[PDB]
RNA sequence: GAGACAUGAGAGGUGUAGAAUAAGUGGGAGGCCCGGGCCGCCGGUGAAAUACCACUACUCUGAUCGUUUUUUCACUGACCCGGUGAGGCGGGGGGGCGAGCCCCG
RNA sequence: CGCGACCUCAGAUCAGACGUGGCGACCCGCUGAAUUUAAGCAUAUUAGUCAGCGGAGGAGAAGAAACUAACCAGGAUUCCC
């Protein structure tokens, strides 16, 4: 579920990605930090595959 | 669709104007449009409120609201000086005859008056009706105490049950310096009401006859 | 291993825990760790 | 740190390598038989900070539960009386089946103490869990304070008492306003204190 | 394979006197053509005609490369069935009995 | 084509121990009705009670806050008003 969130974000369709995350793990401030850390990992392999 | 180049890299906010300086790419006069965006709309419904702003823009397209103000407002009249006329003249300047070259839709934004009004549909010729023009009060063309839409004369726009519109303000020879508060009004005057519509921010579109693209969201 | 790894210590799969087990004097280990080392066999290690 | 990594990859029960051993753990427990001697405990992070050590008289027993809910035992699916009482299906057990299976090993074992126990991977149809146990005779665990009290005499049959970790999970009792049905140390003592009438002698 | 899926994308319609229907959200009396333009427009007072600047998207598009859903076929390793005292299962080597099959002597 | 080491299992009238059953007034874990009342009766009530099953001890359970509170704050559990 995490990977597939991670796609949502690629194609940055983030509104859904937050209502998947939080059908997943059930709360929406879990999933908003579920969401934000999942962003920061993205933005990390990106910078790394651009460098 | 848009112009040749067709990119942007800025998300162009609204605290943004920062567009414009080449807008005179070839050597004639571009008609700089002003649009709205709003969206989200149900065709099988009725919406109201429409919009009619003064649109500070000193323009080279221009019309005038002079047509009748019959003997009533003379001293605002005469700092303009119009053609002053009588109502068989009106007959005269209106498309019943077939005198002379003359523009039959030339302005469709007539003065307001309280007389002329009631006897102007019943013996004049229907092309005002035809034309959809009509002496009314959206205009704001009262024109007695002392100068109100008289001199400047904007362009005026609709809001009716359609999508899309462009109307255009003018032109320009200049620079958006005093653009940076002439224009925003759109997404307020939208927003203030009929929240049972569509959102308050999106961009514009200002296609001409060389639409630069300055989608100002 | 990826400890090891990003670490930098040189690691390596041995086939056999009862072999390690025995070296060590018991009956099975899981690993075995090689600190510094006296001067004779620093060239074996500089070779493996 | 090792069995802080080893807490960490337990966490990560969703991942390839996780769900690889689970997967084959569990076809293998399948296929062994219900109640199971385990040499060793497959979890033993888990198992230390539940209580296990490395010690002669620690065993450990591995539990396997038919999952599910629990069924009304009536013949032909006919209570009788009050429609509110017709239920048969959709019934649930009041203890967990880590509890069962708990109260399952110490039944067998007879002669041990259940000290705790923890989960070692499902199923669709089974459950499977670890029942640490403790020999209350070795010397090595009578002869050494700080574990003792579980030789004494009155922490026979916990699991069927209820005070484990499972079965006290299932009694529901803590501090606060979540737990009053509880607040004389249990639910029954509860109910008896506040449905007993106090006729004082000068009323 | 199929399915709306990322998407690109040629392509518009008439009750009709119309220089096709001069049609869609555009409308300058011409930007611009050579210091000329042009299907037409204040000149069927014209479906609001529209000589022009087709920004909403017009019966809207064959397909592109991606993520997503379903159908068929096949595999076995979970799972199931049967048999057995778990008795010769799968692949592979020679002279060869016979086709003489075969460069053919 | 043997010899070891470990792992996972098995056997033993192997050496030494331990459990089983009873009682059940109080305690703990489950399971758990219907009579009754509602002037009928189905939710409700009876009642988480009787019956049923398991496990104890001289007591048991509980117990040193993932607590109460909203105050100038209190401070494990149990019992009484
Ligand atoms: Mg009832
Ligand atoms: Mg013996
Ligand atoms: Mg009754
Ligand atoms: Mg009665
Ligand atoms: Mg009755
Ligand atoms: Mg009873
Ligand atoms: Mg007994
Ligand atoms: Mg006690
Ligand atoms: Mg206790």
């Amino acid at each position: 579920y995490e990977r597939r969130a991670m796609e949502l974000l690629k194609v940055s369709k983030d509104k859904r990605a937050l209502k998947f995350i939080k059908k997943r793990v059930g709360t929406h401030i879990r999933a908003k930090r579920k969401r934000e850390e999942l962003s920061n990992v993205l933005a990390a392999m990106r910078k790394a595959a651009a460098k | 669709m848009s112009s040749k180049v067709s990119r942007d890299t800025l998300y162009e906010a609204v605290r943004e104007v920062l567009h414009g300086n080449q807008r005179k790419r070839r050597k004639f006069l571009e008609t700089v449009e002003l649009q709205i965006s709003l969206k989200n709309y149900d065709p099988q419904k009725d919406k109201r409120f429409s919009g009619t702003v003064r649109l500070k823009s000193t323009p080279r397209p221009k019309f005038s609201v002079c047509v009748l103000g019959d003997q009533q407002h003379c001293d605002e009249a005469k700092a303009v000086d119009i053609p002053h006329m009588d109502i068989e003249a009106l007959k005269k300047l209106n498309k019943n005859k077939k005198l002379v070259k003359k523009l039959a839709k030339k302005y469709d934004a007539f003065l307001a008056s309280e007389s002329l009004i009631k006897q102007i549909p019943r013996i004049l010729g229907p092309g005002l009706n035809k034309a959809g023009k009509f002496p009314s009060l959206l205009t704001h063309n009262e024109n007695m105490v002392a100068k109100v839409d008289e001199v400047k004369s904007t362009i005026k726009f609709q809001m009716k049950k359609v999508l899309c519109l462009a109307v255009a303000v003018g032109h320009v020879k200049m620079t958006d310096d005093e653009l940076v508060y002439n224009i925003h009004l759109a997404v307020n005057f939208l927003v203030s009401l009929l929240k049972k519509n569509w959102q308050n921010v999106r961009a514009l579109y200002i296609k001409s006859t060389m639409g630069k693209p300055q989608r100002l969201y | 291993p990826a400890l090891c790894r990003k670490m930098g210590v040189p690691y390596c799969i041995i086939k056999g825990k009862a072999r390690l087990g025995r070296l060590v004097h018991r009956k099975t280990c899981t690993t075995v760790a090689f600190t510094q080392v006296n001067s004779e066999d620093k060239g074996a290690l500089a070779k493996l | 740190g090792a069995y802080k990594y080893i807490q960490e990859l337990w966490r990560k029960k969703q991942s390839d390598v996780m769900r690889f051993l689970l997967r084959v753990r569990c076809w293998q427990y399948r296929q062994l038989s219900a109640l199971h001697r385990a040499p060793r405990p497959t979890r033993p992070d888990k198992a230390r900070r539940l209580g296990y050590k490395a010690k002669q008289g620690y065993v450990i027993y591995r539990i396997r539960v038919r999952r599910g809910g629990r069924k009304r035992p009536v013949p032909k699916g006919a209570t009788y009386g009050k429609p509110v009482h017709h239920g048969v299906n959709q019934l649930k057990f009041a203890r967990s089946l880590q509890s069962v299976a708990e109260e399952r090993a110490g039944r067998h074992c007879g002669a041990l103490r259940v000290l705790n126990s923890y989960w070692v991977g499902e199923d669709s149809t089974y459950k499977f869990f670890e029942v640490i146990l403790i020999d209350p005779f070795h010397k090595a665990i009578r002869r050494n304070p700080d574990t003792q009290w579980i030789t004494k005499p009155v922490h026979k049959h916990r699991e069927m008492r209820g005070l484990t970790s499972a079965g006290r999970k299932s009694r529901g009792l803590g501090k606060g306003h979540k737990f009053h049905h509880t607040i004389g140390g249990s639910r029954r003592a509860a109910w008896r204190r506040r449905n007993t009438l106090q006729l004082h002698r000068y009323r």
